[PDB]
């Protein structure tokens, strides 16, 4: 069962997530994310720090980026 | 070749190591290591094929990866070897490791930019090319995202685990490999990546030279583990889908198997084990 989709503005940036097995976008740019066996998630900008959900991963990315544009 | 504790390097050894690293960077060979690691970290998954991470081959894979790097370093200065960072011992931002004559320190609060050392962006010698965002400068936030680095006691508890790995051979597994990797338990290897912060916490972690020192120690811990458990060996040993079995070959090389990398002494030794 894939997680639900989401869409919101976090720290002035638009983050979106949707089932594909799941895609995340930061200001329209896709963010590589992965699901762990235990159900937690990680993104390419925090690949050793599991967070509970895809939205948590997108928010972690925005946090890490500090305003910087994601590279495709 | 002998891999020594970074804390014990002479001023000249630090000089030659830094110079060799900077040359690999200038020549463009360095960035390829960064790319290789990112590509694998992005493809290794718990549900499918996994070679470099969250799998029994995490250890032999990074062992071979580090050997490739050390060999490249030696092609520049034959006297250079990969030092290791014992983060259980040198756990403060004050360790000699983070001095301007070695790796430089933590990044500034505004943007995490490292401002000193030979890899600071301002030197013009360390452009971040292989990246996931627009920032082209080395970034660090020592102890920012995670309070503490593993302690010796915590490391000991992991070294005590007798089983190398256990089914399902992924991030949910029990056993030595996964606890050392950090997905389960007190968390060793993963927490260190998080502690450094910056590029070290991302898929393109090799962008930070400390990446090699961190993994050289994780690699040493595997050697210490084998010493503690001579009756335990690499698993699985045959016919396991998506996972690299003992006698199967590993990507990207294809010409080497975990069985060929179990004994590190065939390639190097440590100042002390
Ligand atoms: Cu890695
Ligand atoms: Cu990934
Ligand atoms: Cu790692």
């Amino acid at each position: 069962a894939a997680p639900e989709s989401f869409d919101e503005v976090y720290k002035g940036r638009r983050i979106q997530g949707r089932p594909a097995g799941y895609e995340v976008f930061v200001d329209g740019v896709q963010l590589h994310v992965m699901r762990n066996a235990d159900g937690s998630w990680i993104s390419v900008v925090s690949h050793y720090d599991p967070v509970p959900t895809p939205r948590a991963a997108a928010r972690a990315a925005v946090d890490e980026l500090q305003g910087a544009p994601l590279l495709p | 070749t002998v891999r020594k504790n970074q804390a014990t390097l002479t001023a000249d050894e630090k000089r030659r190591f830094v110079a060799a690293v900077l040359e690999l960077k200038r020549s463009g060979r360095y960035d390829e290591f960064v790319r290789t690691h990112n590509e694998f970290i992005m493809s290794d998954t718990d549900s499918g094929e996994r070679t470099g991470h969250r799998s029994p081959s995490f250890l032999p894979w990074h062992r071979r990866f580090l050997l490739d790097f050390e060999q490249a370093l030696q092609s520049v200065d034959s006297s250079v070897t990969l030092p290791y960072w014992d983060w259980s011992a040198d756990r403060t931002v004050r360790a000699s490791l983070w001095a301007p004559d070695f790796l430089g320190g933590t990044g500034r609060s505004t943007d995490g930019r490292v401002m000193d050392g030979p890899f600071a962006a301002s030197t013009g010698n360390w452009p971040i090319n292989v990246r996931v965002d627009s920032r082209t400068y080395l970034r660090r936030s020592l102890g920012g995202s995670v309070a503490e680095l593993p302690t010796r006691a915590e490391v000991e508890s992991v070294l005590a685990i007798s089983a190398y790995d256990l089914p399902p051979y992924n991030s949910a597994s029990e056993g030595f490999r996964n606890h050392l990797e950090g997905w389960r338990g007190v968390n060793l290897h993963n927490r260190v990546h998080v502690w450094v912060g910056g590029q070290m916490a991302t898929g393109v972690s090799p962008n930070d030279p400390v990446f090699w020192l961190h993994h050289a120690y994780v690699d040493k811990l595997w050697a210490e583990w084998q010493r503690r458990h001579p009756d335990s060996a690499y698993v699985p040993t045959g016919g396991t889908p998506d996972v690299v079995d003992l006698n199967e070959t590993m990507k990207p090389w294809n010409t080497v198997r975990p069985a060929d990398l179990l004994d590190h002494t065939a390639y190097y030794t440590f100042d002390a084990l």
